[PDB]
């Protein structure tokens, strides 16, 4: 049902062009009018573009009007977006999604329905800068009690962290990233445990960084 | 539908008991689908008897029987003797025991003793056994209900033209 | 059968105790290994099927 | 019942897939078709709200009172059968009533929205044209494609063609 | 009963199939069973009777059950023929009872 | 739905406490406000009749079938619980349906009375003025405060200003 | 709830002015438009005046138009009426009451309600004549059977009669008044009792006349 695929992410330098493309399945794509929205890091939602089910009118947003281009193909069920002159105001998460829109942007088949087909899938996280794609540096934060792992000095930040391949999820706290004076970010992730199993269990933290193909594993000990 | 049970009894049992309360052909009679089992001799004990009915139909049957309760000790001794009376009914889906009780009661239809009627549904392929010592009202024929019908309880006369 | 869980019939040895939010009864449910009957069996069966553990 | 859908409009426009209530015009440029957004969206929103209030139901939990694998006492079983059949009949009657009333109301609401859009377009074309009756508007002077969109955008000004229409109707 | 919730107790009344079986199991004495509590009182007497064989046996057992409230005491005074409860039951929580024949699908 | 309350009248008059449907005029004398008695009284009478037919109920006497201080047999208790919960659900659904339908009907009846008063005022102002669409009436010649009351009193004569309006519209 | 007070009654000579005033409680008086109605002795109802909740318009009745004046004050919750040149056509009972009236005579708060606040309280019984306020003369009508009391030769007639301070109310009959050739009225009041208690009980009749401050008590005996 709700299964998708997205492509076009990475590290693009300012001035060049970004090209994103999302393809969904589990339904008839040739009828739902699709939307591209962006969210700057932190908070704040700003709509980017809308497209009809057949591509009759675009009606771009004034913030990116005449600068972006949205397109769709119903044969392969794909929706693409291309934008040029990527300033710092374009580093954001771009979501392709089906939102409640005017009726003629949709088809006559889903007008008579209360289903309200809902979406928004995943994100993209486009970033523009002097690329310098760095690899992460992992340090084990070792001593109720707690223990964790700290990942620092890498770029960009589509980073993920798991405990024992993603098994332990209770009492865990993954903290947001912190940018510093070298164009690099940091991130701590801790987990709590009663004060009776210091040298008893095998605590392992795993860190995955996609735009460096980096997989790090570390162990904690007193 | 009425189906005969085929129950047989020895020469020591008079299965033709009658009374003046149930008149059928100007003489003393009893219920048509039941039989009254007493001792042929007016002072002897009723013999311990066992009877078995086996349903051979593809549909369920409906069996009724009666438990007698005399009105005096003299009547009990004359009908079933001085022995301890015990009645046991047993099947694969039913088991019960009844003991006759002597008691003084007012006259209804000229009689003081009573009869409590019991009934049950025997499923196809089941066997039902009566082990009695005296006081059992045996079923001469059992019943089978056929089809559905609309039951109406009213007092208005019947109009066979509307 | 639900009665066999309370009385301890062999066919209910796997279900003498336990916890559940939904109890499922079958048509071949055997309640008596030794032949017999239960007084007010419908009320007890309802009480057992409504329960969530024994 | 209003006289729009089952009244003076004696024919539907199967070729008008743009919406439920749209415009078809024939001017010197040729023939064109469009759709009004407001009435169509109003009807769609009302129908979707009906469906949303319809499909939601908490359905308070119930349990089994009749045994399926054993025999129930005859009198209490007859009472349960009577009660459940009465409840079935009650719910059947209420379902029939609800369905019929809701269908009638939906059809008549579509008709009412059609007539309201008709009255809006008439208030726009107040004094420069006449309605022939069969849902059409006999424009007495002219209307461009931009004039047609202005009729759609609800921006048509009649004081601009009032004297023209008066002079055309007098002479 | 020493629990804070009500308990459910079941027992049985035996009914032999012959006089020989009764004399071998409980003797020639007069059998009497009495159950008594603060909210329940009953008496049962075993009865000998000839019955058809079910599962190879002719004698029967009638099962009885009752709910004992917290803090109550229940007494059995028996002379022979009582099926005693070795363990009593306690029903916990609510559950949905379903009587059906369709198989179980643990994926929907 | 009519196009009056949720249609061409895009704003309500919170300052008009004189009634539900009233007149606001601006002439050379200044600005004035009044209220129409007939439509307001019709709406009030209809709503009060609804409430009167609603609040009356004989409520045939019932008695207790379940004991509150003793234990009931389990099967008959389950049957009573099932029956009473079914009755509760039935009455809940009927209450929802009645409330929703009655609210919809009350709103649409207020709208219908508004449009009927509008049509009455139009039949009064037949040939001496035009309706701009936003509930107003563009009077082409004039109207005094006494003329306004005559419009309220349903005594406005159009044959008195017909030739005046024609001469003003032609020249 | 329904509790009131009325003032202005008495004996006013023809030609002078009557002033009546009623004040109610148990509700918000500042919203209900009030009405003054009159009923001539015997039967026949004739409406007098109406007033708005704020006193915008009066719209007097043509029978007393320009001759009477109705007024109201919402601060003290009072409604007054003043009339001059009191001819014989004004001797009547004047009721102040809340009747179902046009909606704008009431407030917007009680429009949306099916309560229909009902009233009409008590009467006033204004009488105009050569006053000659006389005191009543009581005579005991003494012998199943009956016994009573006759009150004659007094004026005006807001008279009340009770049996044993208002205890015995069964079988009693209070008859209407009769006017005679001396400008004075009479009234009989009887009560029945089986013919077995002639000299047995203490039968006492009480008569109250307000515009003479007269309280008379009498006993019956064979
Ligand atoms: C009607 O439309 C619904 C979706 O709105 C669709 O599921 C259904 O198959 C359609 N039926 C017909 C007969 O067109
Ligand atoms: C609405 O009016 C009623 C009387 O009609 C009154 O009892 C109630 O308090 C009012 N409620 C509000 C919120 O104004």
């Amino acid at each position: 049902q709700v299964q998708l695929l997205e492509s076009g992410g990475g590290v693009v330098q300012p001035g060049r062009s970004l090209r994103l493309s999302c393809a969904a399945s589990g339904f008839t794509f040739s009828n739902y009018g699709m939307h591209w929205v962006r969210q700057a890091p932190g908070k704040g939602l700003e709509w980017v573009a809308i497209i009809s089910f057949d591509g009759s009118k675009k009606y771009y947003a004034n913030s990116v009007k005449g600068r972006s281009t949205i397109s769709r193909d119903n044969s392969k069920n794909t929706l693409s977006l291309q934008m040029e002159s990527l300033g710092p105001e374009d580093t954001a998460l771009y979501y392709c999604a089906k939102l409640p829109s005017p009726y003629y942007f949709d088809s006559r088949f889903v007008w008579v329905a209360a289903s309200a087909f809902h979406f928004w899938g995943q994100g993209i996280l486009v970033t523009v800068s002097s690329a310098s794609t760095k690899g992460p540096s992992v340090f084990p934060l070792a001593p109720t009690a707690a223990l964790g792992c700290l990942v620092k000095d890498y770029f960009p930040e589509p980073v993920t962290v798991s405990w024992n391949s993603g098994a332990l999820t209770s009492g865990v706290h993954t903290f947001p990233a912190v940018l510093q004076s070298s164009g690099l970010y940091s991130l701590s992730s801790v987990v709590t445990v009663p004060s009776s199993s210091l040298g008893t269990q095998t605590y392992i933290c795993n860190v995955n960084h996609k735009p460096s193909n980096t997989k790090v594993d570390k162990r904690v000990e007193p | 539908n009425k189906i005969s049970t085929g129950f047989t009894y020895g020469s020591s049992i008079n299965s033709a008991g009658t009374t003046r309360a149930c008149m059928r052909n100007g003489g003393n009679s009893f219920y048509a689908e039941l039989k009254w089992l007493v001792s042929k001799s007016k002072g002897q004990n009723f013999p311990q008897t066992t009877n078995t009915y086996r349903n051979t139909d593809t549909a369920e049957h409906l069996i009724m029987w009666g438990i007698h309760h005399p009105s005096s000790t003299q009547e009990k001794n004359d009908l079933y003797g001085t022995q301890s009376l015990s009645i046991s009914v047993g099947s694969s889906t039913y088991r019960n025991n009844f003991v006759p009780v002597v008691g003084a009661r007012p006259q209804v239809n000229g009689q003081s003793g009573r009869i409590d009627f019991h009934w049950t549904l025997v499923q196809p392929g089941d066997n039902i056994t009566f082990s009695h010592n005296g006081g059992l009202i045996a079923p001469s024929r059992v019943s089978k209900l056929i089809g559905r019908g609309l039951g109406i309880q009213s007092d208005a006369p019947i109009d066979n033209n509307c | 059968h639900p009665i066999g869980m309370l009385i301890g019939t062999p066919a209910c040895d796997l279900h003498l105790t336990g916890m559940w939010d939904t109890l499922i009864e079958r048509e071949n449910a055997i309640a008596y290994c030794y032949p017999g009957a239960t007084v007010n069996v419908e009320a007890l069966r309802q009480k057992i099927m409504e329960s969530g553990g024994i | 019942l209003f006289g729009a859908i089952a009244g003076f409009l004696e024919n539907g426009w199967e070729g008008m897939v743009d919406g439920w209530y749209g415009f078809r015009h024939q001017n010197a440029q040729g023939t064109g078709q469009a759709a009004d957004y407001k009435s169509t969206q109003a009807a769609i929103d009302q129908i979707t709200g009906k469906l949303n209030r319809l499909v939601e139901k908490t359905n308070t939990e119930f349990e089994s009172i009749e045994s399926e694998f054993s025999e129930i006492e005859h009198q209490i079983g007859n009472v349960i059968n009577w009660t459940k059949d009465s409840i079935t009949d009650i719910w059947t009657y209420q379902a029939e009533l609800l369905v019929a009333m809701e269908n009638q109301h939906t059809i008549d609401m579509a008709d009412s929205e059609m007539l309201n859009l008709y009255e809006r377009v008439r208030k726009q074309l107040r004094q420069n044209a006449e309605e022939d009756g069969k849902g059409c508007f006999e424009i007495y002077h002219a209307c461009d494609d931009s004039c047609m969109e202005s009729i759609r955008n609800n921006t048509y000004d009649h004081s601009q063609y009032r004297e023209e229409a008066l002079l055309n109707r007098l002479n």
